[PDB]
């Protein structure tokens, strides 16, 4: 879940 | 008299928004363009997008932000990202033209290219007049960056757990503004509650804002136009 | 000769071309610009969408299709679509410029362009000499409309549940194809076979680029440069 | 699941 999220938060 | 350690937070809260928003927009033109059926969607969508990624860059450097849970981290930015928007965008809005003007006209909104996106009167009158009352406000760079600290780590937000922590941070970073209002800006006496009052105005946006970005998400026809990370943050997953 | 009822086919299936592919490319400048990081991905990524709704607005005016349960029906359309849009795009492919010219040369797409959308030679190689191989061919308009309808309903693909009746469909269009070069194309002896041929080389390209957006579609950083379309048209859900 | 894909076939 909440893919783009967890990477743009590194 | 400000400390050393609130003059660093200013300092890192400055840099921080200085590193994520870019004065020339000259990135809204790889936007999808403006059209003025929904016209305004595709731009307005990719408008949102761009600067959610630029307030997760923003939040990324709060002091203390980074130390969170990554579900903390995600809790506050799902319920606070269209609010740090609505303030953040306060830098684009123009009082002789009561719209945000972003360089060019192709980049210049009126409140009537926001309803050709989706949106109605009901969100948008009240979006205009806090605009408004938030640019008569007249803050120094120090407060509309600590306001947008301040907002994005509440822990009155639905998702979070370390309330403790981010509460905590909230009170340094109001403990911040309060000197620093007190201290650098003349005629202030009354400046840090008329702020509390507009992250207030901010919640009553957001639920409004909230309530018709479901009427637009439940048309596929519509929430298509929308890009993966709108579609990600505004949704209600958890 | 042709029958009537094979003579209907064709016409609803040009018809249903015609209304569905706009050689005047004027829609492309609300694509995101292209940009030549993946910096083409963007503009690639809104052609893609773009071409896929008009397939889905060509397959349902496929005699038949329509009929089909509506699982059969996506079913169809996620295995075949990057299929259609490779040989959709013939119509813009030029041999003298071995690139796709859509109108200006904003909208030219050399294989250096798509590379800086994220595919390789692996891939971009095989393309385009299917490009120029069935350029060669010379189709006739109804030719390739029924290649395309022929393409889309194929059985032998992953999800599909009546493979009675589609392939009872597939049978109809290709018996159609195969009396319309005898009896039209001159000097078409072996067109129906080199068309057949053509439908076994995108299998391969189709494998090759879902193979490759695998590995897009999971680095999250240009995933989210996709549309909400492509993600679900191309990605892996049942 | 296969919302726009549902929406756009009608
Ligand atoms: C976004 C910013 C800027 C302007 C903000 C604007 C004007 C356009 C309409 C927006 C976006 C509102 C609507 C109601 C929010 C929405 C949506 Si929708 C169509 C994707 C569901 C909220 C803030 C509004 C420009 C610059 O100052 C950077 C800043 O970040
Ligand atoms: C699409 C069409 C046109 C051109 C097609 C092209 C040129 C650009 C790159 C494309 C799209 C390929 C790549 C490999 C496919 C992909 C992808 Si992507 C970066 C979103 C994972 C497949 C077909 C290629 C124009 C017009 O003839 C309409 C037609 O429909």
């Amino acid at each position: 879940k909440h893919k783009i999220l967890h990477r743009l938060l590194q | 008299m400000l400390s050393d350690e609130q003059m660093q937070i200013i300092n890192s809260l400055v840099e921080a928004h200085h590193k994520t928003y870019d004065d020339s927009y000259s990135d809204f033109v790889r936007f999808r363009p403006p059209v003025r059926r929904l016209s305004m969607l595709p731009h307005l969508a990719d408008l949102v997008s761009y600067s959610i990624q630029k307030v997760i860059g923003f939040a990324k450097m709060i002091p203390g932000f980074r130390d969170l849970t990554a579900e903390d981290q995600i809790a506050l930015l799902k319920s606070s990202a269209i609010e740090i928007i609505m303030l953040r965008s306060n830098q684009s809005f123009s009082l002789e033209d009561m719209s945000w003007s972003c360089g060019g006209p192709d980049f210049k909104y009126c409140i009537n290219d926001v309803t050709k996106a989706g949106h109605t009167l009901e969100l948008l009158e009240p979006l205009v007049k806090f605009q408004v009352g938030l640019k008569k406000l007249k803050l120094h760079e120090e407060e509309h960056v600590l306001l947008m600290a301040i907002c994005l780590l509440s822990p009155d937000r639905p998702g979070v757990q370390d309330h403790v922590r981010i509460e905590a941070l909230q009170d340094r970073l109001c403990d911040v503004l309060q000197a620093y209002i007190r201290i650098q800006h003349p005629g202030g006496r009354l400046l840090y509650a008329k702020m509390i009052q507009k992250l207030a105005d901010l919640r009553s946006l957001n639920e409004e804002h909230s309530k018709q970005y479901r009427s637009l998400s439940f048309q596929p026809e519509h929430s298509m136009q929308l890009t993966p990370l709108v579609l990600e943050v505004f949704g209600s997953e958890v």
